[PDB]
C-alpha cells in the first residue's frame, strides 16, 4: 500500500532533517556548553571539605531533620537535563541510522558494515548513559539509607563517614559524567561526519548493468 | 493423514494470520506512527521544567529535639502512564504477530538457497530485540509504583531523613523522562518494523524464490 | 554448512547450487519471448536498456543471427552471451564445411548445450550465466523453437518466455496460444499482448522492444527485424483492440 | 561471504560480485566524457596531476589505436595500457588479414572479448578499467563503451569515472543530435567542468576528437583556445 | 593475521614476513665465519658434534662450488646442499659458455637471483640457508660474499652467519684483516670460533676450516691437519 | 568436514560426494527394466507435457547402437554426454574388432567413464544411473545397471530414480518365470510397476521394447493406452 | 575482511590493497632517493648507509647501469631491485638486438612497468617491492627522468623522490621548480643534494651519499667518485 | 548388549507408543487446540477493553489525617482467566516434551556424513526447546503474580497512608490481564509453529539418513 | 551536513584542546604522577610492617558471664591512607577517559583495507578500558570499606557476646590497608603501562591508515 510508505517516508524525511540539524548545530553547541560547565568553578572544587555537609545527628556520651547536600543537589539538577538530552539525541540518531539500513542483499555488504560499526558505538554510548541515569537515582537512596543507619546507631562512627564519602563520590562521579557526556557528543559527531557518505547511502547509486 | 476439519482449521489460521499481518503492516503502523507523533506533540509529554510535575508530599517534618495522612501518587505521571501503557501492550501483541507470520513463512529446511532464510532470521532477530525492549519497558512501568511506594513509606517511617523525600521527587522525575522516552521509542520501533519488513518483503514472503528450470 | 561453491560438489540431497544460482541470474534479465506459428516463428524481446543516450547502431541488441536458417535471442550475462553466440556461429559453419548442408537446429542447440554442461562439470570455470532461445527452420522438422538454460538442458517449446516475469508470460501464453491455429500476424499480436502484460511500462514504447521473425519465402529462409513503423502499427492495433474490448463492457 | 572473494562463483541471487567491485574501481577513476557529434566525436578526460613536477607530455590518457580510432579510460592506468597495446595489435592483425582499417564496432567487440577472457579464470583479476572507444568509419561517427565485465554498449554520449551519474544527467539535458563537434567539445568540457573540484587549465585536461580526417589529440594550445570561452 | 602465512603476501605495513621467518632459520645454526685478507679468504665453521657415533669429516658445511671458489653455509643443510648444487651448475655453465672461471661477484648474483625467485612465488617457500662464498683470483683478488635467504648479496671484508653472528662480528671487527696474511688469519678464525662457542649449551665442536688464496694458487681447499692443530692449540691457549 | 572433496576419505572410510551423487539420482524420474525370455522392456515415466512443449525433444530412452539401448535417471545433460560417449565407443569398438558390442562391454565402458570422473577432484561425478538393455550374440537377454560410483551389476529386473524402492519391492513380489513367459506379459508387468508410482497411467509413461534381432521400438501412445486398458480391466 | 592478502581480488571499493602495501614496502627500507632534471643534465642521488664496518662499501650500491647511456636508482627491497635491474638490462639489450638502436628511457620504463602490471594481475607471484627511477639523454627530447612503481604507473617527471621522505622531498622540489630560472649541471646536483640533506637533516659527508649523472655533453651514465661528491658538497657549504 | 525378549518387548512398546502418540498429537490434537485457543482469545472476557472493569475493590481503610482491614479477595476476573489458561500452558509443555522425545528417538546412529538430516532434526529440536523455555517462563510468572499481589496487599494494609501500594495492586492486576492475553496468543502460536515445522520437515525428521544407497561397498 | 562557521569553530577548538591535553598528559603529568606514587609508596605509613599495629581500639563492653556503647570511631590510619589514595584513583579514571576519547577521535573513516592501524587503535583502547574497569573496582572497594566496617561494628555492638564480629572489624581494617597499598602500586603500574603502550604504538595510533 503506497499511503503507508508515504507517511513513513514523511517520518523518515523529518528524521533526516532533524538528524542533519542535530549534527550541524546541536552537537557542537552542546560540546561547547558542556565544556563550559566543566570549567565552571562549581564542578571543580579544590577541597571537598567545603563539599562536606552537616549531619545534625546526636553523638552518644529523634534526631533533627538531616538535609541533602545542597551542592550535590544543585549539581545534579543541572546535570540530569543533560543526560536526558544526550539520551534523546542518541535515540534519534540511532533510529535514523536503523532506517537507512538497506534491503538485505548478497553483494555490496560494505556500507552495511559501516552502519553496523557506528550502531555498535551508539549502543555502547546508550549503555553508559543509562548507567549514569541509574547512578543519579541510587545516590539519594544510598545517602538516605546511610543516614538512617546512623540515626538507628548513633554510636557507630563510620556511618557518618559513609554519608560524607557517598556525597564526595557522587560529586566526582558528576564531573566525570559531564566529561563523558561531552566526549560522547564529540565522538558521535566525529564518527557520523567521517562515515556520512556510506551511512546515508550504503549500497551506492552505481548500477553495473552486467545483465 | 489430516482430517478435512484439521486441514481446514490450519488453513484458516494461516490465512487469518496472513491477512492480519497485511492489515497491521499497511494500516495499523501508519496510524499508530501519526498517533504517537500526536502524543509527542501533546503538551503532557512535552513538559519542560520537571519542578512543575513535582508533587507535594505532606509527611510531617520532624521538630528538632504524628501520623502521616493519605499520601497521594503524582497525578501527572500516573496519567501519562495511563496514556502510554496500552500502546506498549499493543506493540508487544503486534510484534508477536509479526514473529508468528515470519515463522509460518519460513520454508522447509533445505541446504542451499538459504539466503532468503537468512533474511528471515535476521528480521526475526530484529523483531525479537524490539520484543525484549518493550517487555523491559513494561517491567519499568511495573517497578515504578513499587519503588515509589517503598520510598514514600521509608520517608514516612523516618521523617528525619529528607533524602527519601528527595528520592520520591526524583523517582517522579525519572518516571516522566522514561515515559517520554518510551513513547518516542515506540514510534521508532513501529517505523523500524515497517522499514525492515517492507524492504525485505519479497524474500520474507517467498524465501526460496521462483521454481527453477529443474535440471532433473 | 556451505555446499554451494566450486560448481563441482554435489550438496546433500544431490543438488548443484552454483548452476541454480546462475539460473537465478537470468530472471533479472530483460524478458525475451518466442512463439511458433504454422507459417513462421518469431522472437520478441524487451530492450531493457532504455537509457536516453544509447544508439541503435547494431542489427539488434538481443537478437542474433547464427546461420542462414536460424537465429537466437539471449537473456543473461552479455559477455557470456557474446562468447556463446560466437561459438554457435563457428559450430554451424563447421557443420556446413563438413557436410555442405545447413546445421540442423536441434544439433546446434545440442552442441552449445554440451559446451554449457562441460563448463558446469569441470572445476575452474563458472557455469555460463545465460539462457537463450533458438528459432530456425530445418528440412527434417520444419519450424522449431528451442530454449536452453545454464544447466545445459534444452527443450522444444511451441511458445515460451525467458527472463523477468517469465512465469506471467507463460501463464498468459498458455491460455492464449492456439495449437495448430497460429499465424505470424496472430502470434505477433499475442507477443505484443504478453509483452505489455509483463513489461512494467504502461505503454510499450516501440523503442523498448525488438521483434524479429523467421519465415521461408521462395525456398530460402529470411530472418527479418520488424522496423519501428511496423511495431508502432502493431502496438496501435493492440491498443485499439484492447480498448474496444474494454469499450464493450 | 565466499561469493565476495571468488571470481568464478555466482553469489546467491546470481551476481558475479568481483566484477561489480571492478566496476566500483572504474567509478573511482577520473572523470571521462564522450559526446558523439554529427560530424565527429569528442573524447575528454581530466589529467589532473599531483604536482607541477609531473611532466604532462610523458604520458597520455587518450591514445590512438589506429588512424581512425582512439579511446579514453576511467579506472586503472596499468590495465588501460595492457589493453591499449592489445587493441593496437588486434587492429593490425585485422589489417594484415583483410587489408582494410578495422571497424570500430569490430575492435570494441574484440577488446571486450579479451576483457571477458580475463574474467573467467580464477588466477587472474578482471581489468579494473572501462573505456570509451570512439571511431569514424563509413562516413559515420561511432562511440562505444566497454566495461570490465566484457560487455559493450553504444552511446550517443556518456560519462565515466567520478560523478558519472551527474555528468550523464548534465549531458542528456545538454545533448542535441544535431550538434557539430565545434559545439560538442564545448559541451564536453562543460560536462567535465561539473566535476573537477579545481580550476581547469590546458594541462589539467586531455581531449581528443575524431572525424573524417581521423583521430587526433588537439594540442595544449588548442584546448587553451577552446577553454578561453 | 593471515599475512605471515605466505611469501606472496605483504603485511599491511609493507613487510614480507615469511622471508624474515626464514632469516630466523639460520640463527638456529651453529656459527660460521669467513674473513678476507690480502692473500686470500679464510673460512671457518663451528661444526657441533651431535653424537660420538657420527663420523668425523661428516656433515660438512664447507663445500667447494668450483675449483677456485668455496662455500660455507648456515641454515638448513638440505637447502644448503641444494643451493651448492645450483651454484656448481651455474659455474659449470659459465665455464662452458664464456670459456673461463666464473667471477665471484657474478656467481653470487646468479645464485642470489635464484634464491630471490623463491621469495616471490606462493607455491614455494624461501630457502632456509644463508651462505658465504669466497674466492681468490690474481685478476679479481680476494673476494668474500654472503647471500641471505632473501637473495640480498654483498661483499664483506669479514662476515659471520648463524647463532653467534653478533659476537663473532665484533671479534672480527677488532682484527685489521686487510693488512694480515692467511696463515695468521687461520689462527685468529680459530680464536673467534672458540670464543663464540658456548660450552654449556653446546657440548662440543670440531673446528672445520678452509681457505682460498695465492698460497693455494687460487684453489679452495681444506686446511692441512697440521695447520688445523696449530690453530686449535693457539685458540685453546688464548681462551684461558 | 569430509564431504567437500571427492578424493578425501572420511573416518570410517566413506567417500561422501559419490553418495551425494547417488542421492541426486534419486531425484530423477523413475525408470524400470525387466528381462523377458525373448524381450527386454525398458520403461520410463514422463514428468509432464506443460502444454507448450514438444515431447520429441525429451526422450529418456535412447539407442546406443542397433543391439543396445539405455534409459537413465539423473542429470539430463550428464546423461546426454554419457549417451554420446557410449555411442562413439560402440562405433569405435565395431571399427576396431569388426564385431558388435556386447551389453556388458558397453556397461563396462560407461562405468569406467563414471569411475574416471569420480577418482579425480576438479571433476564432479556424472549424476546419473542407467539401465542398459541389449541382446548378446547368443541371444540371451541382458539387463545391467550403473550408478555414479562406477559399479555395474546385472539385474533380472530393476528400477532407478524416484520411487525405485517401492517399485522394486513390487517387482520383487510380482516378478516370476510365469510373467516373463509372454512379451505382452513383460510389457504389462513393467507398466503395472510404473503404475505403482505415477500420477496417471497412459499419459505419464514412455515405454520401449527390444526384440531378439529387431531395432528399438518406442511403443505408440495408442499401444500403451491399449496395454493399460488391458491391465486396468483385469483388476 | 580478507579482501587483502591476495592481489587478484578487488575490494568492495575496488582498490587492490596488496599493491598499496607493496608501496609501503619501499618506505620500510629507510632510504630515500631523489632525481631532478636540468636543461642539459639529469642526476640521481640516494642515501648510502653501511650498517656494518665489515661490509665492503664498494659492493653496496643502489645505482645501476641498465645500458651505457641509461642509469637507474632502485628504492625498496634490495633483492627485488636487483632482479628488476637484471630484467631492465635484458630488455634494453633485446631492444637493441631487435630494433637496431638504443632503447629510449620512456620505452624501457614502459616495458618494466607493464611487467609490473602482469605481476599485479596474475595470482601466484607478488609485485616486486621496489621503485625504479631511470635517467638518460634522448637526442630528440633532451634529458629525461622517469619512474616505475609496483603498480605499473610509469609517468615521466621534471624531478622526483622516492623513499620515506618522498612527500617532504617533493614539497621541497615543487618550490624550486616554481621559482624556475634554470638548472645547469652544478645547480642540478646542488638542488638534488640540498633536497636530500634538508629533508633528512643529515648534513651529509661524501661517503653517506652516492650520485649518478647524465649530461648531453657526455651521454654515458657515470657514478661520481667520492672526491667529486665532496667537491660538490664543499661548494654547497661555502655558499 | 544382550536383551531378553521381555526387555525388547518393553522397549518396542515404549517406541511404538511414542510414535503413534506423536502422530496422533500433531495430526489431530494440534488443530483442535489451535481452534480452541483461537476461539478462547476471541471470547469477550479475554478482549476486555476498559481495564477499570478488571480492577477489583481493596477494602483498606483510608487513613484520616490526625480500624482493621477485612478479608481482601483476589481479583475474580484474573483468577478465572488463570483457571482457563493454566491447563493450556501445562498441556503445551507436556506435548513439547513428547515431541522432543519423539525426535530424539528418531535421531540415528552418529556418523561422519549425510548429517544434513540430523542437522534438520537438531534445528527443529532447537525450536521445540525454545518454546519449552518460553512455556516454563509462563509457568513461573503465573505464580509470580500471586506472590507479588499478596505482598502488595499486605504492604498496603500495613502502610495505609501509602496509596502507591494500592495503585500497585491495581497495576499488578492489569499487567496480569495483559500478560494472560499475550500468553494465550503465544500458546496458540507455539502450537501452530510446531505443526508447521514438523509437517514441513517430517520426511527428514522421520528418515534423516535417507533411503539405502546402491552400496558401492 | 551543513557546517555553520561557529559550529566548525566549536568542533575545531574541542579537537585542538583534546589533542593538546593528550600530549600534556602523556609527556608532563604522567611521569609526575609516577614519581609521586613512587614517593608515596616510600612513605612509612604505606609500608607498615606489622598489620596488628593498625589494629584499632574497639571499645565495646565485654558481657559479664552468666551496659551501653559509647561512640566508636573509625581507624584513623586507614582513613588517612584513603585520603591519600582516593584522589589518585579518580584522577586516573579521568585521564583514562581523556585517552579513550583521544584515541576514538584519531580513529579514521571506515574503509575496507589497511585496517591494521585501526586494529592497533582498538587494542589500545581495549586495554585502556580494562584499566578503567579495574580503577572503578578500586572505587567500589573504597566505598565498600566504610559500609562493611559499619556493618561489622554495629553487629559487634548489637551482639557483644560474639567476639568474632570484633575480630572481623579488625580484619576489615587490615584488609583495607592491604588493598589500599595494592591500589597505590597498581595505579603506578597502570600509569606506566598506559605510557608504554601509547608511546610504543604512537605512530599507528596517531596515523593508523598509513599516510
Amino acid at each position: 500500500q503506497p499511503e503507508a510508505q508515504a507517511k513513513v517516508d514523511v517520518f523518515r524525511e523529518d528524521l533526516c532533517t532533524k538528524t542533519e540539524n542535530l549534527l550541524g548545530s546541536y552537537f557542537p553547541k552542546k560540546i561547547s556548553e558542556l565544556d563550559a560547565f566543566l570549567k565552571e568553578p562549581a564542578l571543580n572544587e579544590a577541597n571537598l571539605s567545603n563539599l562536606k555537609a552537616p549531619l545534625d545527628i546526636p553523638v552518644p556520651d529523634p534526631c533533627g531533620p538531616v538535609n541533602c547536600n545542597e551542592k550535590i543537589v544543585v549539581l545534579l539538577q543541572r546535570l540530569k537535563p543533560e543526560i536526558k538530552d544526550v539520551i534523546e539525541q542518541l535515540n534519534l540518531v540511532t533510529t535514523w541510522l536503523q532506517l537507512q539500513i538497506p534491503r538485505i542483499e548478497d553483494g555490496n555488504n560494505f556500507g552495511v558494515a559501516v552502519q553496523e560499526k557506528v550502531f555498535e558505538l551508539m549502543t555502547s554510548l546508550h549503555t553508559k548513559l543509562e548507567g549514569f541515569h541509574t547512578q543519579i537515582s541510587k545516590y539519594f537512596s544510598e545517602r538516605g539509607d546511610a543516614v538512617t543507619k546512623a540515626a538507628k546507631q548513633p554510636h557507630v562512627g563510620d556511618y557518618r563517614q559513609l554519608v560524607h564519602e557517598l556525597d564526595e563520590a557522587e560529586y566526582r562521579d558528576i564531573r566525570l559524567m559531564v566529561m563523558e557526556i561531552r566526549n560522547a557528543y564529540a565522538v558521535l559527531y566525529d564518527i557520523i561526519l567521517k562515515n556520512f557518505e556510506k551511512l546515508k547511502k550504503p549500497r551506492g547509486e552505481t548500477k553495473g548493468m552486467i545483465y | 493423514r489430516l482430517s478435512g476439519e484439521a486441514r481446514k482449521q490450519v488453513e484458516v489460521f494461516r490465512q487469518n494470520l496472513f491477512q492480519e499481518a497485511e492489515e497491521f503492516l499497511y494500516r495499523f503502523l501508519p496510524q499508530k506512527i501519526i498517533y504517537l507523533n500526536q502524543l509527542l506533540q501533546e503538551d503532557s509529554l512535552n513538559v519542560a521544567d520537571l519542578t512543575s510535575l513535582r508533587a507535594p508530599l505532606d509527611i510531617p517534618i520532624p521538630d528538632p529535639p504524628h501520623k502521616c495522612g493519605f499520601l497521594p501518587g503524582n497525578e501527572k505521571v500516573l496519567s501519562l502512564l495511563a496514556l502510554v501503557k496500552p500502546e506498549v501492550w499493543t506493540l508487544k501483541e503486534k510484534c508477536i504477530l509479526v514473529i508468528t507470520w515470519i515463522q509460518h513463512l519460513i520454508p522447509k529446511i533445505e541446504d542451499g538457497n538459504d539466503f532468503g532464510v537468512a533474511i528471515q532470521e535476521k528480521v526475526l532477530e530484529r523483531v525479537n530485540a524490539v520484543k525484549t525492549k518493550v517487555e523491559a519497558f513494561q517491567t519499568t512501568i511495573s517497578k515504578y509504583f513499587s519503588e515509589r511506594g517503598d520510598a514514600v513509606a521509608k520517608a514516612s517511617k523516618e521523617t528525619h531523613v529528607m533524602d527519601y523525600r528527595a528520592l520520591v521527587h526524583e523517582r517522579d522525575e525519572a518516571a516522566y523522562g522514561e515515559l517520554r522516552a518510551m513513547v518516542l521509542d515506540l514510534r521508532a520501533f513501529y517505523a523500524e518494523l515497517y522499514h525492515i519488513i517492507s524492504s525485505n518483503l519479497e524474500k520474507i514472503v517467498n524465501p526460496k524464490g521462483e521454481e527453477k528450470p529443474s535440471m532433473y | 554448512r556451505r555446499y554451494d561453491s566450486r560448481t563441482t560438489i554435489f550438496s546433500p540431497e544431490g543438488r548443484l547450487y552454483q548452476v541454480e544460482y546462475a539460473m537465478e541470474a537470468i530472471g533479472h534479465a530483460g524478458t525475451c519471448l518466442g512463439i511458433l506459428a504454422n507459417d513462421g516463428v518469431l522472437l520478441a524481446a524487451e530492450r531493457r536498456n532504455i537509457h536516453k543516450l544509447l544508439d541503435e547502431v547494431f542489427f539488434s541488441e538481443k537478437i542474433y543471427k547464427l546461420n542462414e536458417d536460424m537465429a537466437c535471442s539471449v537473456a543473461g550475462i552479455t559477455s557470456d552471451a557474446n562468447v556463446l553466440t560466437n561459438e554457435l556461429r563457428l559450430i554451424a559453419q563447421r557443420y556446413l564445411l563438413q557436410y555442405q548442408e545447413p546445421i540442423p537446429c536441434e544439433q546446434l542447440v545440442t552442441a552449445l548445450c554440451d559446451i554449457k554442461q562441460a563448463y558446469t562439470q569441470f572445476g575452474g570455470k563458472r557455469p555460463f550465466g545465460v539462457s537463450l532461445l533458438y528459432i530456425g527452420w530445418d528440412k527434417h522438422y520444419g519450424f522449431q523453437l528451442y530454449q536452453s538454460d545454464p544447466s545445459g538442458n534444452y527443450g522444444g517449446w511451441k511458445a515460451t518466455c525467458i527472463g523477468n516475469n517469465s512465469a506471467a508470460a507463460v501463464s498468459m501464453l498458455k491460455q492464449d496460444y492456439k495449437e495448430g491455429e497460429m499465424t505470424l500476424k496472430s502470434a505477433l499480436a499475442l507477443a505484443i499482448k504478453v509483452l505489455n502484460k509483463t513489461m512494467d511500462v504502461s505503454k510499450l514504447s516501440a523503442e523498448k522492444v525488438e521483434i524479429a521473425t523467421l519465415t521461408r519465402e521462395n525456398g530460402k529462409t529470411v530472418i527479418r527485424v520488424l522496423k519501428q513503423k511496423e511495431v508502432e502499427q502493431l502496438i496501435k492495433k493492440h491498443e485499439e483492440e484492447e480498448a474496444k474490448a474494454e469499450r464493450e463492457k | 561471504r565466499g561469493y565476495s572473494f571468488s571470481l568464478t562463483t555466482f553469489s546467491p541471487s546470481g551476481k558475479l560480485v568481483q566484477i561489480e567491485y571492478a566496476l566500483a574501481a572504474v567509478a573511482g577513476g577520473a572523470p571521462s566524457v564522450g559526446i558523439k557529434a554529427a560530424n565527429g566525436v569528442v573524447l575528454a578526460t581530466e589529467k589532473k596531476q599531483k604536482s607541477i613536477l609531473y611532466d604532462e607530455r610523458s604520458v597520455h590518457k587518450v591514445e590512438p589505436i589506429t588512424k581512425h580510432i582512439g579511446l579514453v579510460y576511467s579506472g586503472m592506468g596499468p590495465d588501460y595500457r595492457v589493453l591499449v597495446h592489445r587493441a593496437r595489435k588486434l587492429a593490425q592483425q585485422y589489417y594484415l588479414v583483410y587489408q582494410e582499417p578495422i571497424p570500430t564496432a569490430q575492435l570494441v567487440q574484440r577488446v571486450a572479448s579479451v576483457m571477458q577472457e580475463y574474467t573467467q579464470s580464477g588466477g587472474v583479476r578482471p581489468f579494473g578499467v572501462s573505456l570509451l572507444i570512439c571511431g569514424w568509419n563509413e562516413g559515420r561517427p561511432y562511440l562505444f563503451q566497454s566495461d570490465p565485465s566484457g560487455a559493450y554498449f553504444a552511446w550517443k554520449a556518456t560519462a565515466m569515472g567520478k560523478n558519472y551519474v551527474n555528468g550523464k544527467t548534465f549531458l542528456e539535458k545538454r545533448y542535441n543530435e544535431d550538434l557539430e563537434l565545434e559545439d560538442a567539445i564545448h559541451t564536453a568540457i562543460l560536462t567535465l567542468k561539473e566535476s573537477f573540484e579545481g580550476q581547469m587549465t590546458e594541462d589539467n585536461i586531455e581531449v581528443g576528437i575524431c572525424n573524417e580526417a581521423g583521430f587526433r589529440r588537439l594540442t595544449p594550445t588548442e584546448v587553451k583556445d577552446y577553454l578561453a570561452a | 593475521t593471515g599475512y605471515d602465512l605466505s611469501a606472496s603476501t605483504f603485511s599491511p605495513d609493507g613487510r614480507v614476513f615469511q622471508v624474515e621467518y626464514a632469516m630466523k632459520a639460520v640463527e638456529n645454526s651453529s656459527t660460521a665465519i669467513g674473513i678476507r685478507c690480502k692473500d686470500g679468504v679464510v673460512f671457518g665453521v663451528e661444526k657441533l658434534v651431535l653424537s660420538k657415533l657420527y663420523e668425523e669429516g661428516s656433515n660438512k658445511r664447507l663445500f667447494n662450488v668450483d675449483r677456485h671458489v668455496g662455500m660455507a653455509v648456515a641454515g638448513l643443510l638440505a637447502d644448503a646442499r641444494s643451493l651448492a648444487d645450483i651454484a656448481r651448475e651455474e659455474a659449470s655453465n659459465f665455464r662452458s659458455n664464456f670459456g673461463y672461471n666464473i667471477p665471484l661477484k657474478h656467481l653470487a648474483d646468479r645464485v642470489a637471483m635464484y634464491v630471490h625467485a623463491y621469495t616471490l612465488y606462493s607455491a614455494v617457500r624461501p630457502f632456509g640457508c644463508s651462505f658465504m662464498l669466497g674466492s681468490y683470483s690474481v685478476n679479481d683478488g680476494a673476494q668474500l660474499y654472503m647471500i641471505d635467504p632473501s637473495g640480498v648479496s654483498y661483499g664483506y671484508w669479514g662476515c659471520a652467519i648463524g647463532k653467534a653472528r653478533q659476537a663473532a662480528k665484533t671479534e672480527i671487527e677488532k682484527l685489521q684483516m686487510k693488512e694480515m696474511t692467511c696463515r695468521d688469519i687461520v689462527k685468529e678464525v680459530a680464536k673467534i670460533i672458540y670464543i663464540v662457542h658456548d660450552e654449556v649449551k653446546d657440548k662440543a665442536f670440531e673446528l672445520e676450516l678452509s681457505w682460498v688464496g695465492e698460497l693455494t694458487n687460487g684453489r679452495h681447499e681444506i686446511v692441512p691437519k697440521d695447520i688445523r692443530e696449530e690453530a686449535e692449540k693457539y685458540a685453546k691457549e688464548s681462551l684461558k | 568436514s569430509y564431504d567437500r572433496a571427492i578424493t578425501v576419505f572420511s573416518p570410517d572410510g566413506h567417500l561422501f560426494q559419490v553418495e551425494y551423487a547417488q542421492e541426486a539420482v534419486k531425484k530423477g524420474s523413475t525408470a524400470v527394466g525387466v528381462r523377458g525370455r525373448d524381450i527386454v522392456v525398458l520403461g520410463v515415466e514422463k514428468k509432464s507435457v506443460a502444454k507448450l512443449q514438444d515431447e520429441r525433444t525429451v526422450r529418456k530412452i535412447c539407442a546406443l547402437d542397433d543391439n543396445v539401448c539405455m534409459a537413465f535417471a539423473g542429470l539430463t545433460a550428464d546423461a546426454r554426454i554419457v549417451i554420446n560417449r557410449a555411442r562413439v565407443e560402440c562405433q569405435s569398438h565395431r571399427l576396431t574388432v569388426e564385431d558388435p558390442v556386447t551389453v556388458e562391454y558397453i556397461t563396462r565402458y560407461i562405468a569406467s567413464l563414471k569411475q574416471r570422473y569420480t577418482q579425480s577432484n576438479g571433476r564432479r561425478p556424472f549424476g546419473i544411473s542407467a539401465l542398459i538393455v541389449g541382446f548378446d550374440f547368443d541371444g540371451t537377454p541382458r539387463l545391467y545397471q550403473t550408478d555414479p560410483s562406477g559399479t555395474y551389476h546385472a539385474w533380472k529386473a530393476n528400477a532407478i530414480g524416484r520411487g525405485a524402492k517401492s517399485v522394486r519391492e513390487f517387482l520383487e513380489k510380482n516378478y516370476t518365470d510365469e510373467a516373463i513367459e509372454t512379451d505382452d506379459l513383460t510389457i504389462k508387468l513393467v507398466i503395472k510397476a510404473l503404475l505403482e508410482v505415477v500420477q496417471s497411467g497412459g499419459k505419464n509413461i514412455e515405454l520401449a521394447v527390444m526384440r531378439r534381432d529387431q531395432s528399438l521400438k518406442i511403443l505408440n501412445p495408442e499401444e500403451i493406452e491399449k496395454y493399460v486398458a488391458e491391465i486396468e480391466k483385469e483388476k | 575482511a580478507g579482501f587483502d592478502r591476495h592481489i587478484t581480488i578487488f575490494s568492495p571499493e575496488g582498490r587492490l590493497y596488496q599493491v598499496e602495501y607493496a608501496f609501503k614496502a619501499i618506505n620500510q627500507g629507510g632510504l630515500t632517493s631523489v632525481a631532478v632534471r636540468g636543461k642539459d643534465c639529469a642526476v640521481i642521488v640516494t642515501q648510502k648507509k653501511v650498517p656494518d664496518k665489515l661490509l665492503d662499501s664498494s659492493t653496496v650500491t643502489h645505482l645501476f647501469k641498465i645500458t651505457e647511456n641509461i642509469g637507474c636508482v632502485m628504492t625498496g627491497m634490495t633483492a627485488d631491485s636487483r632482479s628488476q635491474v637484471q630484467r631492465a638490462r635484458y630488455e634494453a639489450a633485446n631492444w637493441k638486438y631487435k630494433y637496431g638502436y638504443e632503447i629510449p628511457v620512456d620505452m624501457l620504463c614502459k616495458r618494466i612497468a607493464d611487467i609490473s602490471q602482469v605481476y599485479t594481475q596474475n595470482a601466484e607471484m607478488r609485485p616486486l617491492g621496489c621503485c625504479m627511477i631511470l635517467i638518460g639523454i634522448d637526442e630528440e627530447q633532451g634529458p629525461q627522468v622517469y619512474k616505475c612503481d609496483p603498480a605499473g604507473y610509469y609517468c615521466g617527471f621534471k624531478a622526483t623522490a622516492a623513499g620515506v621522505k618522498q612527500t617532504e622531498s617533493t614539497s621541497f622540489l615543487e618550490k624550486k621548480v616554481k621559482k624556475k630560472f634554470d638548472w645547469t649541471f652544478e645547480q642540478t646536483v646542488e638542488t638534488a643534494i640540498t633536497c636530500l640533506s634538508t629533508v633528512l637533516s643529515i648534513d651529509f659527508k661524501p661517503s653517506e651519499i652516492e650520485v649518478g649523472v647524465v649530461t648531453v655533453e657526455n651521454p654515458k651514465f657515470r657514478i661520481l667518485t667520492e672526491a667529486e661528491i665532496d667537491a660538490h658538497l664543499v661548494a654547497l657549504a661555502e655558499r
